[PDB]
């Protein structure tokens, strides 16, 4: 067990082992950001809860830093569940939306101002990433950067449909590490 | 009281010229729309220069007509100032002044308007205001882009650093104004008086800007001629003899490859290299 | 086939949701036998909640009741005096809305007595009501012809 | 009640949607289509819409029937398909085969607006060259399956078996509810409207004191419907490029 404070305003509390992370820890980023999960060797490895400056929590499985492998991500009527390849999303997902700016405008039909089902859907999708990238290092296109993440393509040509409606913040990372995120459902709305 | 006086574009002329062409609202809502500007320019409690007509824009729910006045901060993209309205002739209201992060951060996001300004916008990539602030970052989009004159109408005032329009400009045929060669950006780019023929070809050598004639028949001798926007659909310029005019009319979606936002990236950790426990010498 | 008495309240008809409810009455298959959107005065509005002359809250309902037009409505179903009541649901607004978010005062209520409805509640209150407002409606004049109390209506007649 | 649309009160009506006309398009229209409607035996011919092309000449589509009938649970429309590029002209748009279907569903963009093009597809390297006439007729076959839109109960089943106009139908109870429009292909009396649609993809305008309904298709931005209460009138049109709108969960 240890806690740890580092130059930059970073900290850590959780387990080390041989002078580096390992094990369960909270991570808490000069940002903002913490990150509660497992790690080793000094890095996030396994499954973790990423809380961003955002106020958005990321899960997924870490691997030698990057998430990798199926990921979800969730803000309050978004929810995004896919592949990422070294961190950046890359191939099948579905992304869910709910529609919160119209939760209190009229209905258009008279059979969902009763219904017990939200105006939720949901889209099979896919992201794409250049050819020679994506591999591991050990020439070639390089990955989607973040202002501008150029390459980065994305295809959707299937029709969306209905879905189970969302609620923020997902039950998989309460306790929250941060301050200000709201609260969204759909009979509360933003809040 | 006197009506104040403020100057405008021939309008009736514009619908004309827009039926003609096959865009527009019609002619009906071009006669609306004059009496409209006309009830705002002679207006005392608002003392406006010049009134014009930017376009109009669909929502879910209502709809925004939308005008561009003058008033006899000031610079750059906030010139001019916007005044919409859910019908002609009903209440308006002014639209509030852009910023920079407003509008860079909803060049990001894709959004059908709900017809409702007092509305939220967006949850994950975060827009800074209200319905209203989306409408004028999109109101701002479009005018750097598509707000177009006849080439050689206007010319770069020096020290006023404004336009001049002359007054020996001779239009080309109506067919001949169908050229992306023949009309010139208006609108600070967001030089000034560039050729339309110069803008960001769309993805295979394609032109951003589409003619559209007025008749089948290229011996017909009085026709009009126009262009018509690739990436912003609903935008069309378009002149028949000695009038000419450009409107909006449309969604307010840009066209172009659309990418969500991917979630942001995670923050790396303090380098081991430079935090690592030291020992004394061993026995 | 029984016949129920309803009530769409001023604070909902203020806020243009009438013929909201109305077509949400026709979707839960009812059948409005007759409508009608009127201003109930003060006295009538006492006759008909007479039997609460002494409740409290009498003065802060029907000032309420008074506020503006009512639609009053006549219902028709299989089993229909019961069925609107668990449309309209619970009576307290906030009771309702935590218990049946997507009951009918759950959505268009705010308060204990704007609550948007009025049900009947007893078949015999639902036939006084709308002798009441419709007195034209003719009903059931197959349970009133008994051969013995028509002498007695008789009598009642001279 | 009407027996068909006009293309006087379309063009009047949903002008304020941007659905318009060139002036010597709707003079030409209003003469060829009763020829066309004449000579080829129809008994309704009306405009159906207006696809945008990248050299101008954009491609006026009009569709025409002869009877309707009840087949497998859908009210089947023998419908036939006309394109022009002027308005006096009407050439026919030929059916397409289901395997081009596929292919020219796969081809993007506005349309070239020459006849004679012909777009290119790889597959497993075996390339396919589709016509544009063919992509044309899909996007429309695409928007016609999605939209077709009329009122509820405004038709009704004859004695044949045949989908004929309910000259009794007295008008939308509430036209501000998505429950009072249905498609065309679902049966009389079948309750399918357009509320069992996917949630969020048709938007809905009522102006209560005129009494014009407007519904515009969300999914197919471009598809413009217009319901007038008082006179009983009503008529749909297409003017766009064609393509679906596949961000629509991002966009509402």
């Amino acid at each position: 067990r240890g806690v740890m404070v580092f130059p930059d305003g970073g900290t850590y509390v959780g387990e080390f082992v041989a002078d580096k992370f390992e094990g369960q820890g909270q991570y808490r980023y000069p940002d903002g950001s913490v990150y509660t999960g497992s790690w080793a060797a000094g890095q996030k490895h396994g499954p973790g809860v990423y809380w961003d400056t955002a106020r958005g929590c990321l899960r997924g499985e870490w691997k030698k830093g990057l998430l990798v492998g199926k990921g979800t991500y969730e803000q309050p009527a978004l929810r995004f569940e896919g592949e990422f390849v070294r961190g950046m999303p890359a191939g099948t997902a579905t992304y869910t939306l709910t529609g919160h700016r119209t939760l209190d405008m009229p209905c258009f039909a008279a059979q969902h101002i009763q219904a017990e089902e939200g105006p939720t859907l949901a889209l099979p999708c896919a992201y794409g990433i250049p050819p020679g990238s994506g591999d591991e290092p050990q020439d070639k296109p390089p990955l989607p950067a973040h202002p501008k993440y150029e390459g980065l393509t994305f295809t959707a040509e299937q029709l969306p449909g209905a879905a189970p409606d969302t609620v923020f913040p997902p039950e998989e990372g309460k306790p929250v590490p941060i301050t200000a995120v709201p609260a969204f459902s759909v009979s509360t709305g933003l809040v | 009281d006197p009506p104040n006086e403020f100057e405008a574009e021939n309008m009736l002329g514009a619908a004309a010229v827009l039926d003609c062409l096959g865009v527009g609202l019609g002619r009906e809502l071009g006669v609306n729309i004059a009496l409209a500007a006309k009830r705002i320019g002679e207006d005392p409690k608002l003392a406006v220069r010049s009134v014009r007509f930017f376009g109009k824009f669909l929502g879910l729910y209502s709809d925004y007509f939308v005008f561009e006045v003058a008033f006899k901060p000031g610079k750059g993209a906030n010139k001019f100032t916007y005044l919409v309205c859910s019908s002609l002739g009903g209440p308006l209201t002014r639209l509030p002044d852009v910023t920079p992060a407003q509008v860079k951060a909803s060049r990001r996001i894709k959004k059908l308007l709900t017809g409702r300004l007092t509305s939220h916008v967006s949850t994950y990539p975060a827009f800074p205001g209200n319905e209203a602030n989306y409408l004028r970052a999109l109101i701002a989009r479009i005018s750097a882009a598509t707000v177009v004159a006849p080439s050689d109408l206007f010319s770069l005032n020096d020290e006023t650093g404004e336009l001049e329009r002359a007054e020996d400009w001779e239009p080309p045929a109506g067919r001949e104004m169908a050229a992306p060669t023949a009309w010139v950006h208006v609108r600070p780019h967001l030089d000034l008086l560039a050729a339309l023929e110069e803008d960001a070809q769309l993805p295979g050598e394609q032109a951003a800007w589409t003619p559209i004639y007025s008749s089948a028949s290229e011996a017909v001798k009085t026709q009009a001629g126009g262009l018509r926007s690739l990436v912003w659909p609903g935008a069309v310029c378009g002149g028949r003899g000695s009038e000419w005019t450009c409107v909006y009319v449309g969604w307010g979606v840009k066209n172009a490859p659309f990418v969500p936002l991917p979630p942001p990236p995670v923050a790396q950790e303090f380098a081991w290299g430079e935090v690592e426990t030291q020992e004394l010498e061993l026995k | 086939l029984e016949k129920t008495f309803a009530l769409i309240k001023p604070d909902a008809v203020r806020a243009g949701k009438a013929q909201e409810i109305m077509q949400l009455i026709e979707l839960n298959g009812f059948t409005i036998i007759a409508k009608q959107k009127l201003q109930l005065t003060r006295a009538r509005a006492e006759e008909f909640y007479g039997e609460h002359k002494g409740k409290e809250f009498f003065p802060k309902l029907v000032n309420f009741m008074t506020s503006g037009p009512i639609w009053a409505l006549v219902l028709a179903k299989p089993g229909a005096i019961l069925a609107w009541r668990a449309l309209m649901g619970p009576t307290n607004v906030f009771k309702a809305r935590a218990e049946q978010p997507k009951c009918l005062r759950a959505l268009y209520g705010t308060d204990g007595t704007q609550n948007a409805t009025h049900g009947s509640d007893s078949p015999i209150s639902a036939a006084r009501e709308i002798k009441f407002f419709f007195p034209t409606l003719s009903g059931d004049p197959t349970i009133y012809a008994e051969p013995t109390a028509a002498a007695e209506y008789i009598t009642k007649r001279i | 009640v009407q027996l068909e649309p006009n293309i006087t009160l379309v063009l009047k009506h949903l002008a304020s949607c941007g659905a318009v006309v060139s002036a010597e398009q709707q003079a030409a229209l209003d003469h060829s289509i009763p020829i066309k409607r004449i000579e080829a035996g129809l008994r309704s011919l009306t405009l159906w819409g207006r696809l945008t092309t990248l050299n101008g000449k954009d491609y006026l589509v009009a569709e025409g029937y002869n009877v309707a009938s009840s087949k497998e649970g859908a009210a089947v429309y023998e419908t036939k398909y006309f394109y022009s590029q002027d308005g006096a002209r009407w050439s026919d748009l030929q059916p397409v085969d289901s395997e081009t279907a596929t292919r020219c569903a796969r081809i993007k963009g506005m349309l070239s607006g020459d006849p004679a093009k012909n777009y290119e597809l790889e597959e497993k390297p075996l390339v396919f060259q589709i016509p544009e006439l063919a992509v044309l007729r899909c996007r429309v076959d695409a928007i016609a399956t999605a939209t077709s839109v009329i009122p509820t109960d405004s038709t009704i089943l004859n004695a044949a078996s045949q989908v004929v106009p309910n000259r009794l139908f007295a008008g939308a109870a509430y036209p501000e509810k998505l429950e009072s429009y249905q498609h065309r292909f679902s049966l009389p009396g079948s309750g399918v409207t357009l509320s069992q649609d996917l949630r969020g993809t048709w938007a809905v305008q009522y102006d209560a004191f005129k009494g014009v309904a407007q519904v515009r298709s969300l999914l197919f931005p471009g598809y413009f419907f217009y319901y007038a209460a008082n006179e009983l009138t009503w008529g749909s049109l297409y003017v766009g490029d064609g393509l679906r709108n596949n961000d629509l969960i991002f966009m509402l």
